[PDB]
């Protein structure tokens, strides 16, 4: 069932923002990334391209890839899709705007298919981290351990735990329109579509035409090339230009909804227990920092919080009725030390 | 977090946000038994005429400390036992008797030299002895719980 | 170390008891309660009673052969020199010579009798453990103890020798959520610090 | 001479196992990442793939590549592996199950070709980390420098200096084989491999047979698909189930035994002397952390050590007798200091 979600798919179109450092410099790529989200555990980033990609135009095939090319769609196939940071990520799924997909951590993010004639990527800053849930901080998730309830995203799209706001598109540039009557600037119109037009001089001045020409102005560089096109409506970017008429329709859900997943996570290798009297030496050895810590169980707590990531020997005065231990998110350990002193 | 950081032995959750397991000071418990579980007192062995003494008393948690009791009954059947003084738990709550048997149990104590009352189903008696410390103290909380001045 | 584990045994319906095998440090556990996806999804039909029996023992790695920490209990010996006499007119003999006050060595003409030194510093401590180059006039726990995690979890009397001490604190923990894997949780060796938390 | 190490080329099969973070999470890929040693000293790490890539099924050329898709083998060119960590790594070779490649340090390890039609790697943690030997503590290998005793592995093949048990696999499960006879499960085999079989129902309780039928149950998903198919023995992965019958025969070598190769290998710059009375004031600016320590020779022996990564004027109380000083792994220095206060 990739039907259940045309909600996005056939009304929302892939938008074209500005990218911030795309390749060169900042580019108007139609993969401009907003709202990169680097706060759950699993390694993974949810992301939003202002590129609807999933099914095409039409109603097929999640796994094709539509972005903006002039102001039109190329619904096609996905084939090189990339994103990254520090590394090269892991994709994990796409589903409209949205792209899941199982990174590393990096100061930045770095994302991009190839279309086939060019590399054609978009970049920006975000600070990124995959801390695990646990009191062992990994940079990674292992392939063991014990699970415990991390912060995660989903693989799915039949989804409905929040929705977004995606209401029109505001115009859009397109000088390709303004050609040339062979002495007059010549607008020129997609489809029938809704083209806001007239010059710095006096002329036609609001437009709503089909190709007008322009009795007055002259120069292509003095002139509103604008497409009010508003029959796909879009995400809501903070680089997109408000359409100025109303707040249309278009309540659109998220798919990738964070989730309490539990993720397959972290352990740290057993302590090495050592009596002594009253006190537990603990030559200790972890493979990642682990915050230890420890709760004397007397109505005077003095409890102790260190992480650990060097191999240390530590100890603790433990009283007659007990104290606890926390090696990470291992399970925490219970101790009777009563007298050894004879 | 306060299930790291809590006093006095507590565990948390996210659930009715309870604080579980809180080990700390006296409650005052009373209760109303059904007078059909009680046995009528003509119906139990009288074991008086007896003799309790340790024979390994350990001086710690677990219940490592024993006491043969020469058992001198007048019936034969069960006969629930408990040390009124809190110097001394014990792990069996009935010993089942022969006709004037013998029948170790189990306990732990914190007091070199224990002097505790056994009430052998109305029949005291001091266990008096002497115990000795163990060697092996790092595993969860003990069933002693009774430290005072020793 | 390297734990190089034996591949698990994965009964599919009832229990496969382990045996302590007498590798060094053979940590053997059965599991129960796994449903093991391999490449088919999994493939014993029962739920519970698929069983999965992981071992692990320790084992030398390949680095133990040629790069290896090496311990040692160091007494006195005797001292040496390959001393130059350029001597009067004679104008040369290097000879190789020892310290014991009645060794001659009779390289070019002349004899000569060399020590006991007085200065009987013998720069190594009793223990010593060596590395490469690096010397370590540490106190090596011993063969047959070395705690898990600190110097000498593995102890190999040689590079030869099959047996050895591996107290590395190898524990099995059972695979997760019906799949085919082996946890091992085990102290990084104690030869691995020992080179970036050593002594100079 | 790529046609001495037919031990494993003939006798062992690209293995199969369970891949941790494979792209989206615990896939079964071929090149399922076991036996990661970032233990040597020059940017190298050996891995081994559950893969045997090197020659083909049969006989030619170690630079294709032989994953497993399906039951089967696929022995073709190995045109686009990536090893990588937090950066790309570069291969250095490959022999049998076994690659070795040149990285830099990485919280994990991430490996994967490109079959073509797919990305298709495998992924893993493991805390790695590039010390040179020497006492400067650089993060790369530089172009210049001293060279010294680094431990590395080798390019080659021609290797015995140790061998691994590489015994049979067990049995794997395959679906595919479970078909319908149009009303019962049915069977079927390889190319008369050995199925072994039965249903949660009764009836054939073995199965060493050809393609059989099921007359008792009727869903697929209550059956023994197996495949008893030891005619190529494999790496004992952890990873592998076992064959239980026996410890089948398959002594076999590793090709990447860890050598005493001189790494082309650190150097600090050299250090500004300045005298003083019996005191070497030492204006000291090195390229990396250099572990500068020192002997004074006196039977009080006084020695000391630090990292030196930031530029430090030091000093040094010389005594009548002498210093030394060791620049890093910069040869030693020595110094008379008698008097100099006349």
């Amino acid at each position: 069932d990739l039907d259940t979600h045309f909600t996005q798919y056939k009304l929302a179109r892939p938008y074209i923002a500005d990218c911030p450092n795309c390749g060169h410099s900042r580019c108007d790529s139609p993969i401009a990334i907003e709202e990169v989200r680097g706060d759950a555990h699993a390694g993974v980033i949810r992301i939003q391209t202002s590129a609807m990609f999933g099914l095409k135009t039409d109603g097929v095939d999640l796994a094709y890839m539509s972005f903006m090319n002039g102001k039109t769609q190329k619904s096609i196939k996905i084939d090189n899709l990339h994103v990254r940071t520090s590394a090269p990520c892991s994709l994990v799924s796409h589903h409209g705007y949205y792209i899941l997909a199982q990174c590393p951590p990096g100061d930045t993010v770095t994302v991009g298919f190839h279309d086939g004639p060019n590399r054609h990527t978009c970049t920006v800053a975000h600070k990124v981290e995959f801390r695990p849930v646990g009191r062992e901080k990994y940079r990674h998730p292992p392939e063991h351990g014990v699970e415990l309830p991390c912060n995660r995203y989903t693989h799915k799209r039949a989804d409905q735990g929040h929705y977004v706001e995606m209401h029109q598109p505001g115009l859009v540039a397109d000088h390709s329109l303004l050609s040339i009557h062979s002495a007059k600037v010549k607008i020129t119109v997609p489809s029938g579509a809704q083209v806001k037009y007239y010059c710095k001089c006096p002329d036609v001045r609001e437009g709503i035409t089909s190709s007008d020409h322009t009795t007055t102005c002259t120069d292509v560089k003095q002139c509103r090339a604008y497409l009010i096109d508003n029959k796909k409506w879009v995400y809501n970017s903070g680089r997109l230009p408000r359409g100025e008429g109303d707040t249309f329709k278009g309540k659109l859900h998220v798919p990738f909804v964070p989730v309490k997943a539990k993720c397959i996570a972290t352990l740290a290798p057993e302590p090495l227990v050592e009596h002594k009297h009253r006190t537990l030496i603990l030559h200790l050895h972890p493979d990642h920092p682990t915050l230890l810590t420890t709760r004397s169980l007397g109505s005077d707590a003095n409890p102790t919080r260190q992480w650990i990531e060097r191999p240390t020997t530590v100890n603790f005065t433990v009283t007659g009725e007990g104290l606890e231990y926390t090696w990470g998110n291992h399970p925490p350990k219970r101790v009777w030390a009563q007298e050894s002193g004879e | 977090p306060l299930n790291d950081v809590a006093p006095f032995g507590c565990s948390i959750a996210l659930e009715p946000l309870r604080a579980e397991n809180c080990a700390v000071g006296s409650i005052p418990i009373s209760i109303d038994i059904p007078d059909a579980a009680f046995t009528r007192i003509s119906e139990t062995p009288t074991v008086s005429d007896l003799e309790c003494k340790i024979t390994e008393c350990t001086y710690a948690s677990d219940f490592g400390g024993i006491a043969t009791v020469a058992y001198k009954s007048s019936k034969a059947g069960n006969c629930p036992i408990h040390s009124p003084s809190g110097v001394a738990v014990i792990k069996e709550n009935d010993v089942t008797l022969a006709e004037s048997g013998s029948f170790t149990f189990h306990f732990s104590t914190a007091n070199i030299h224990p002097a505790f009352k056994l009430q052998v189903c109305t029949s005291a008696v001091t266990c008096k002895g002497d115990c000795k410390p163990p060697k092996d103290h790092i595993v969860d909380y003990p069933a002693q719980h009774t430290e005072s001045f020793t | 170390y390297k734990t190089k584990v034996p591949s698990p045994v994965v009964k599919c319906c009832g229990a496969t008891q382990c045996t302590s095998k007498p590798h060094p440090d053979y940590q053997c556990q059965v599991f129960t309660g796994v449903y093991p996806f391999m490449w088919g999804g999994a493939y014993c039909f029962c739920d519970t009673e698929n069983t999965q029996m992981s071992e692990a023992y320790v084992e030398r790695s390949e680095e133990c052969s040629i790069d290896h920490a090496k311990a040692y209990k160091v007494h006195t010996g005797t001292v040496q020199a390959m001393v130059n006499i350029t001597y009067g007119s004679v104008s040369w003999r290097s000879a190789d010579v020892y310290v014991n006050g009645e060794t001659p060595a009779k390289i070019g003409d002349a004899k000569l009798i060399i020590g006991p030194l007085s200065s009987a510093w013998s720069p190594f401590d009793n223990k010593v453990v060596v590395y490469g180059h690096e010397v370590y006039n540490y106190d090596f726990p011993e063969y047959g103890t070395g705690k898990a995690g600190s110097f000498g979890d593995l102890q190999s009397r040689t590079s030869t020798s099959n047996d050895l001490y591996a107290n590395t604190n190898l524990k099995l923990q059972r695979p997760q959520a019906g799949i085919v894997h082996t946890p091992f949780t085990q102290a990084p060796s104690g030869f691995e610090r020992w080179k970036r938390d050593k002594g100079a």
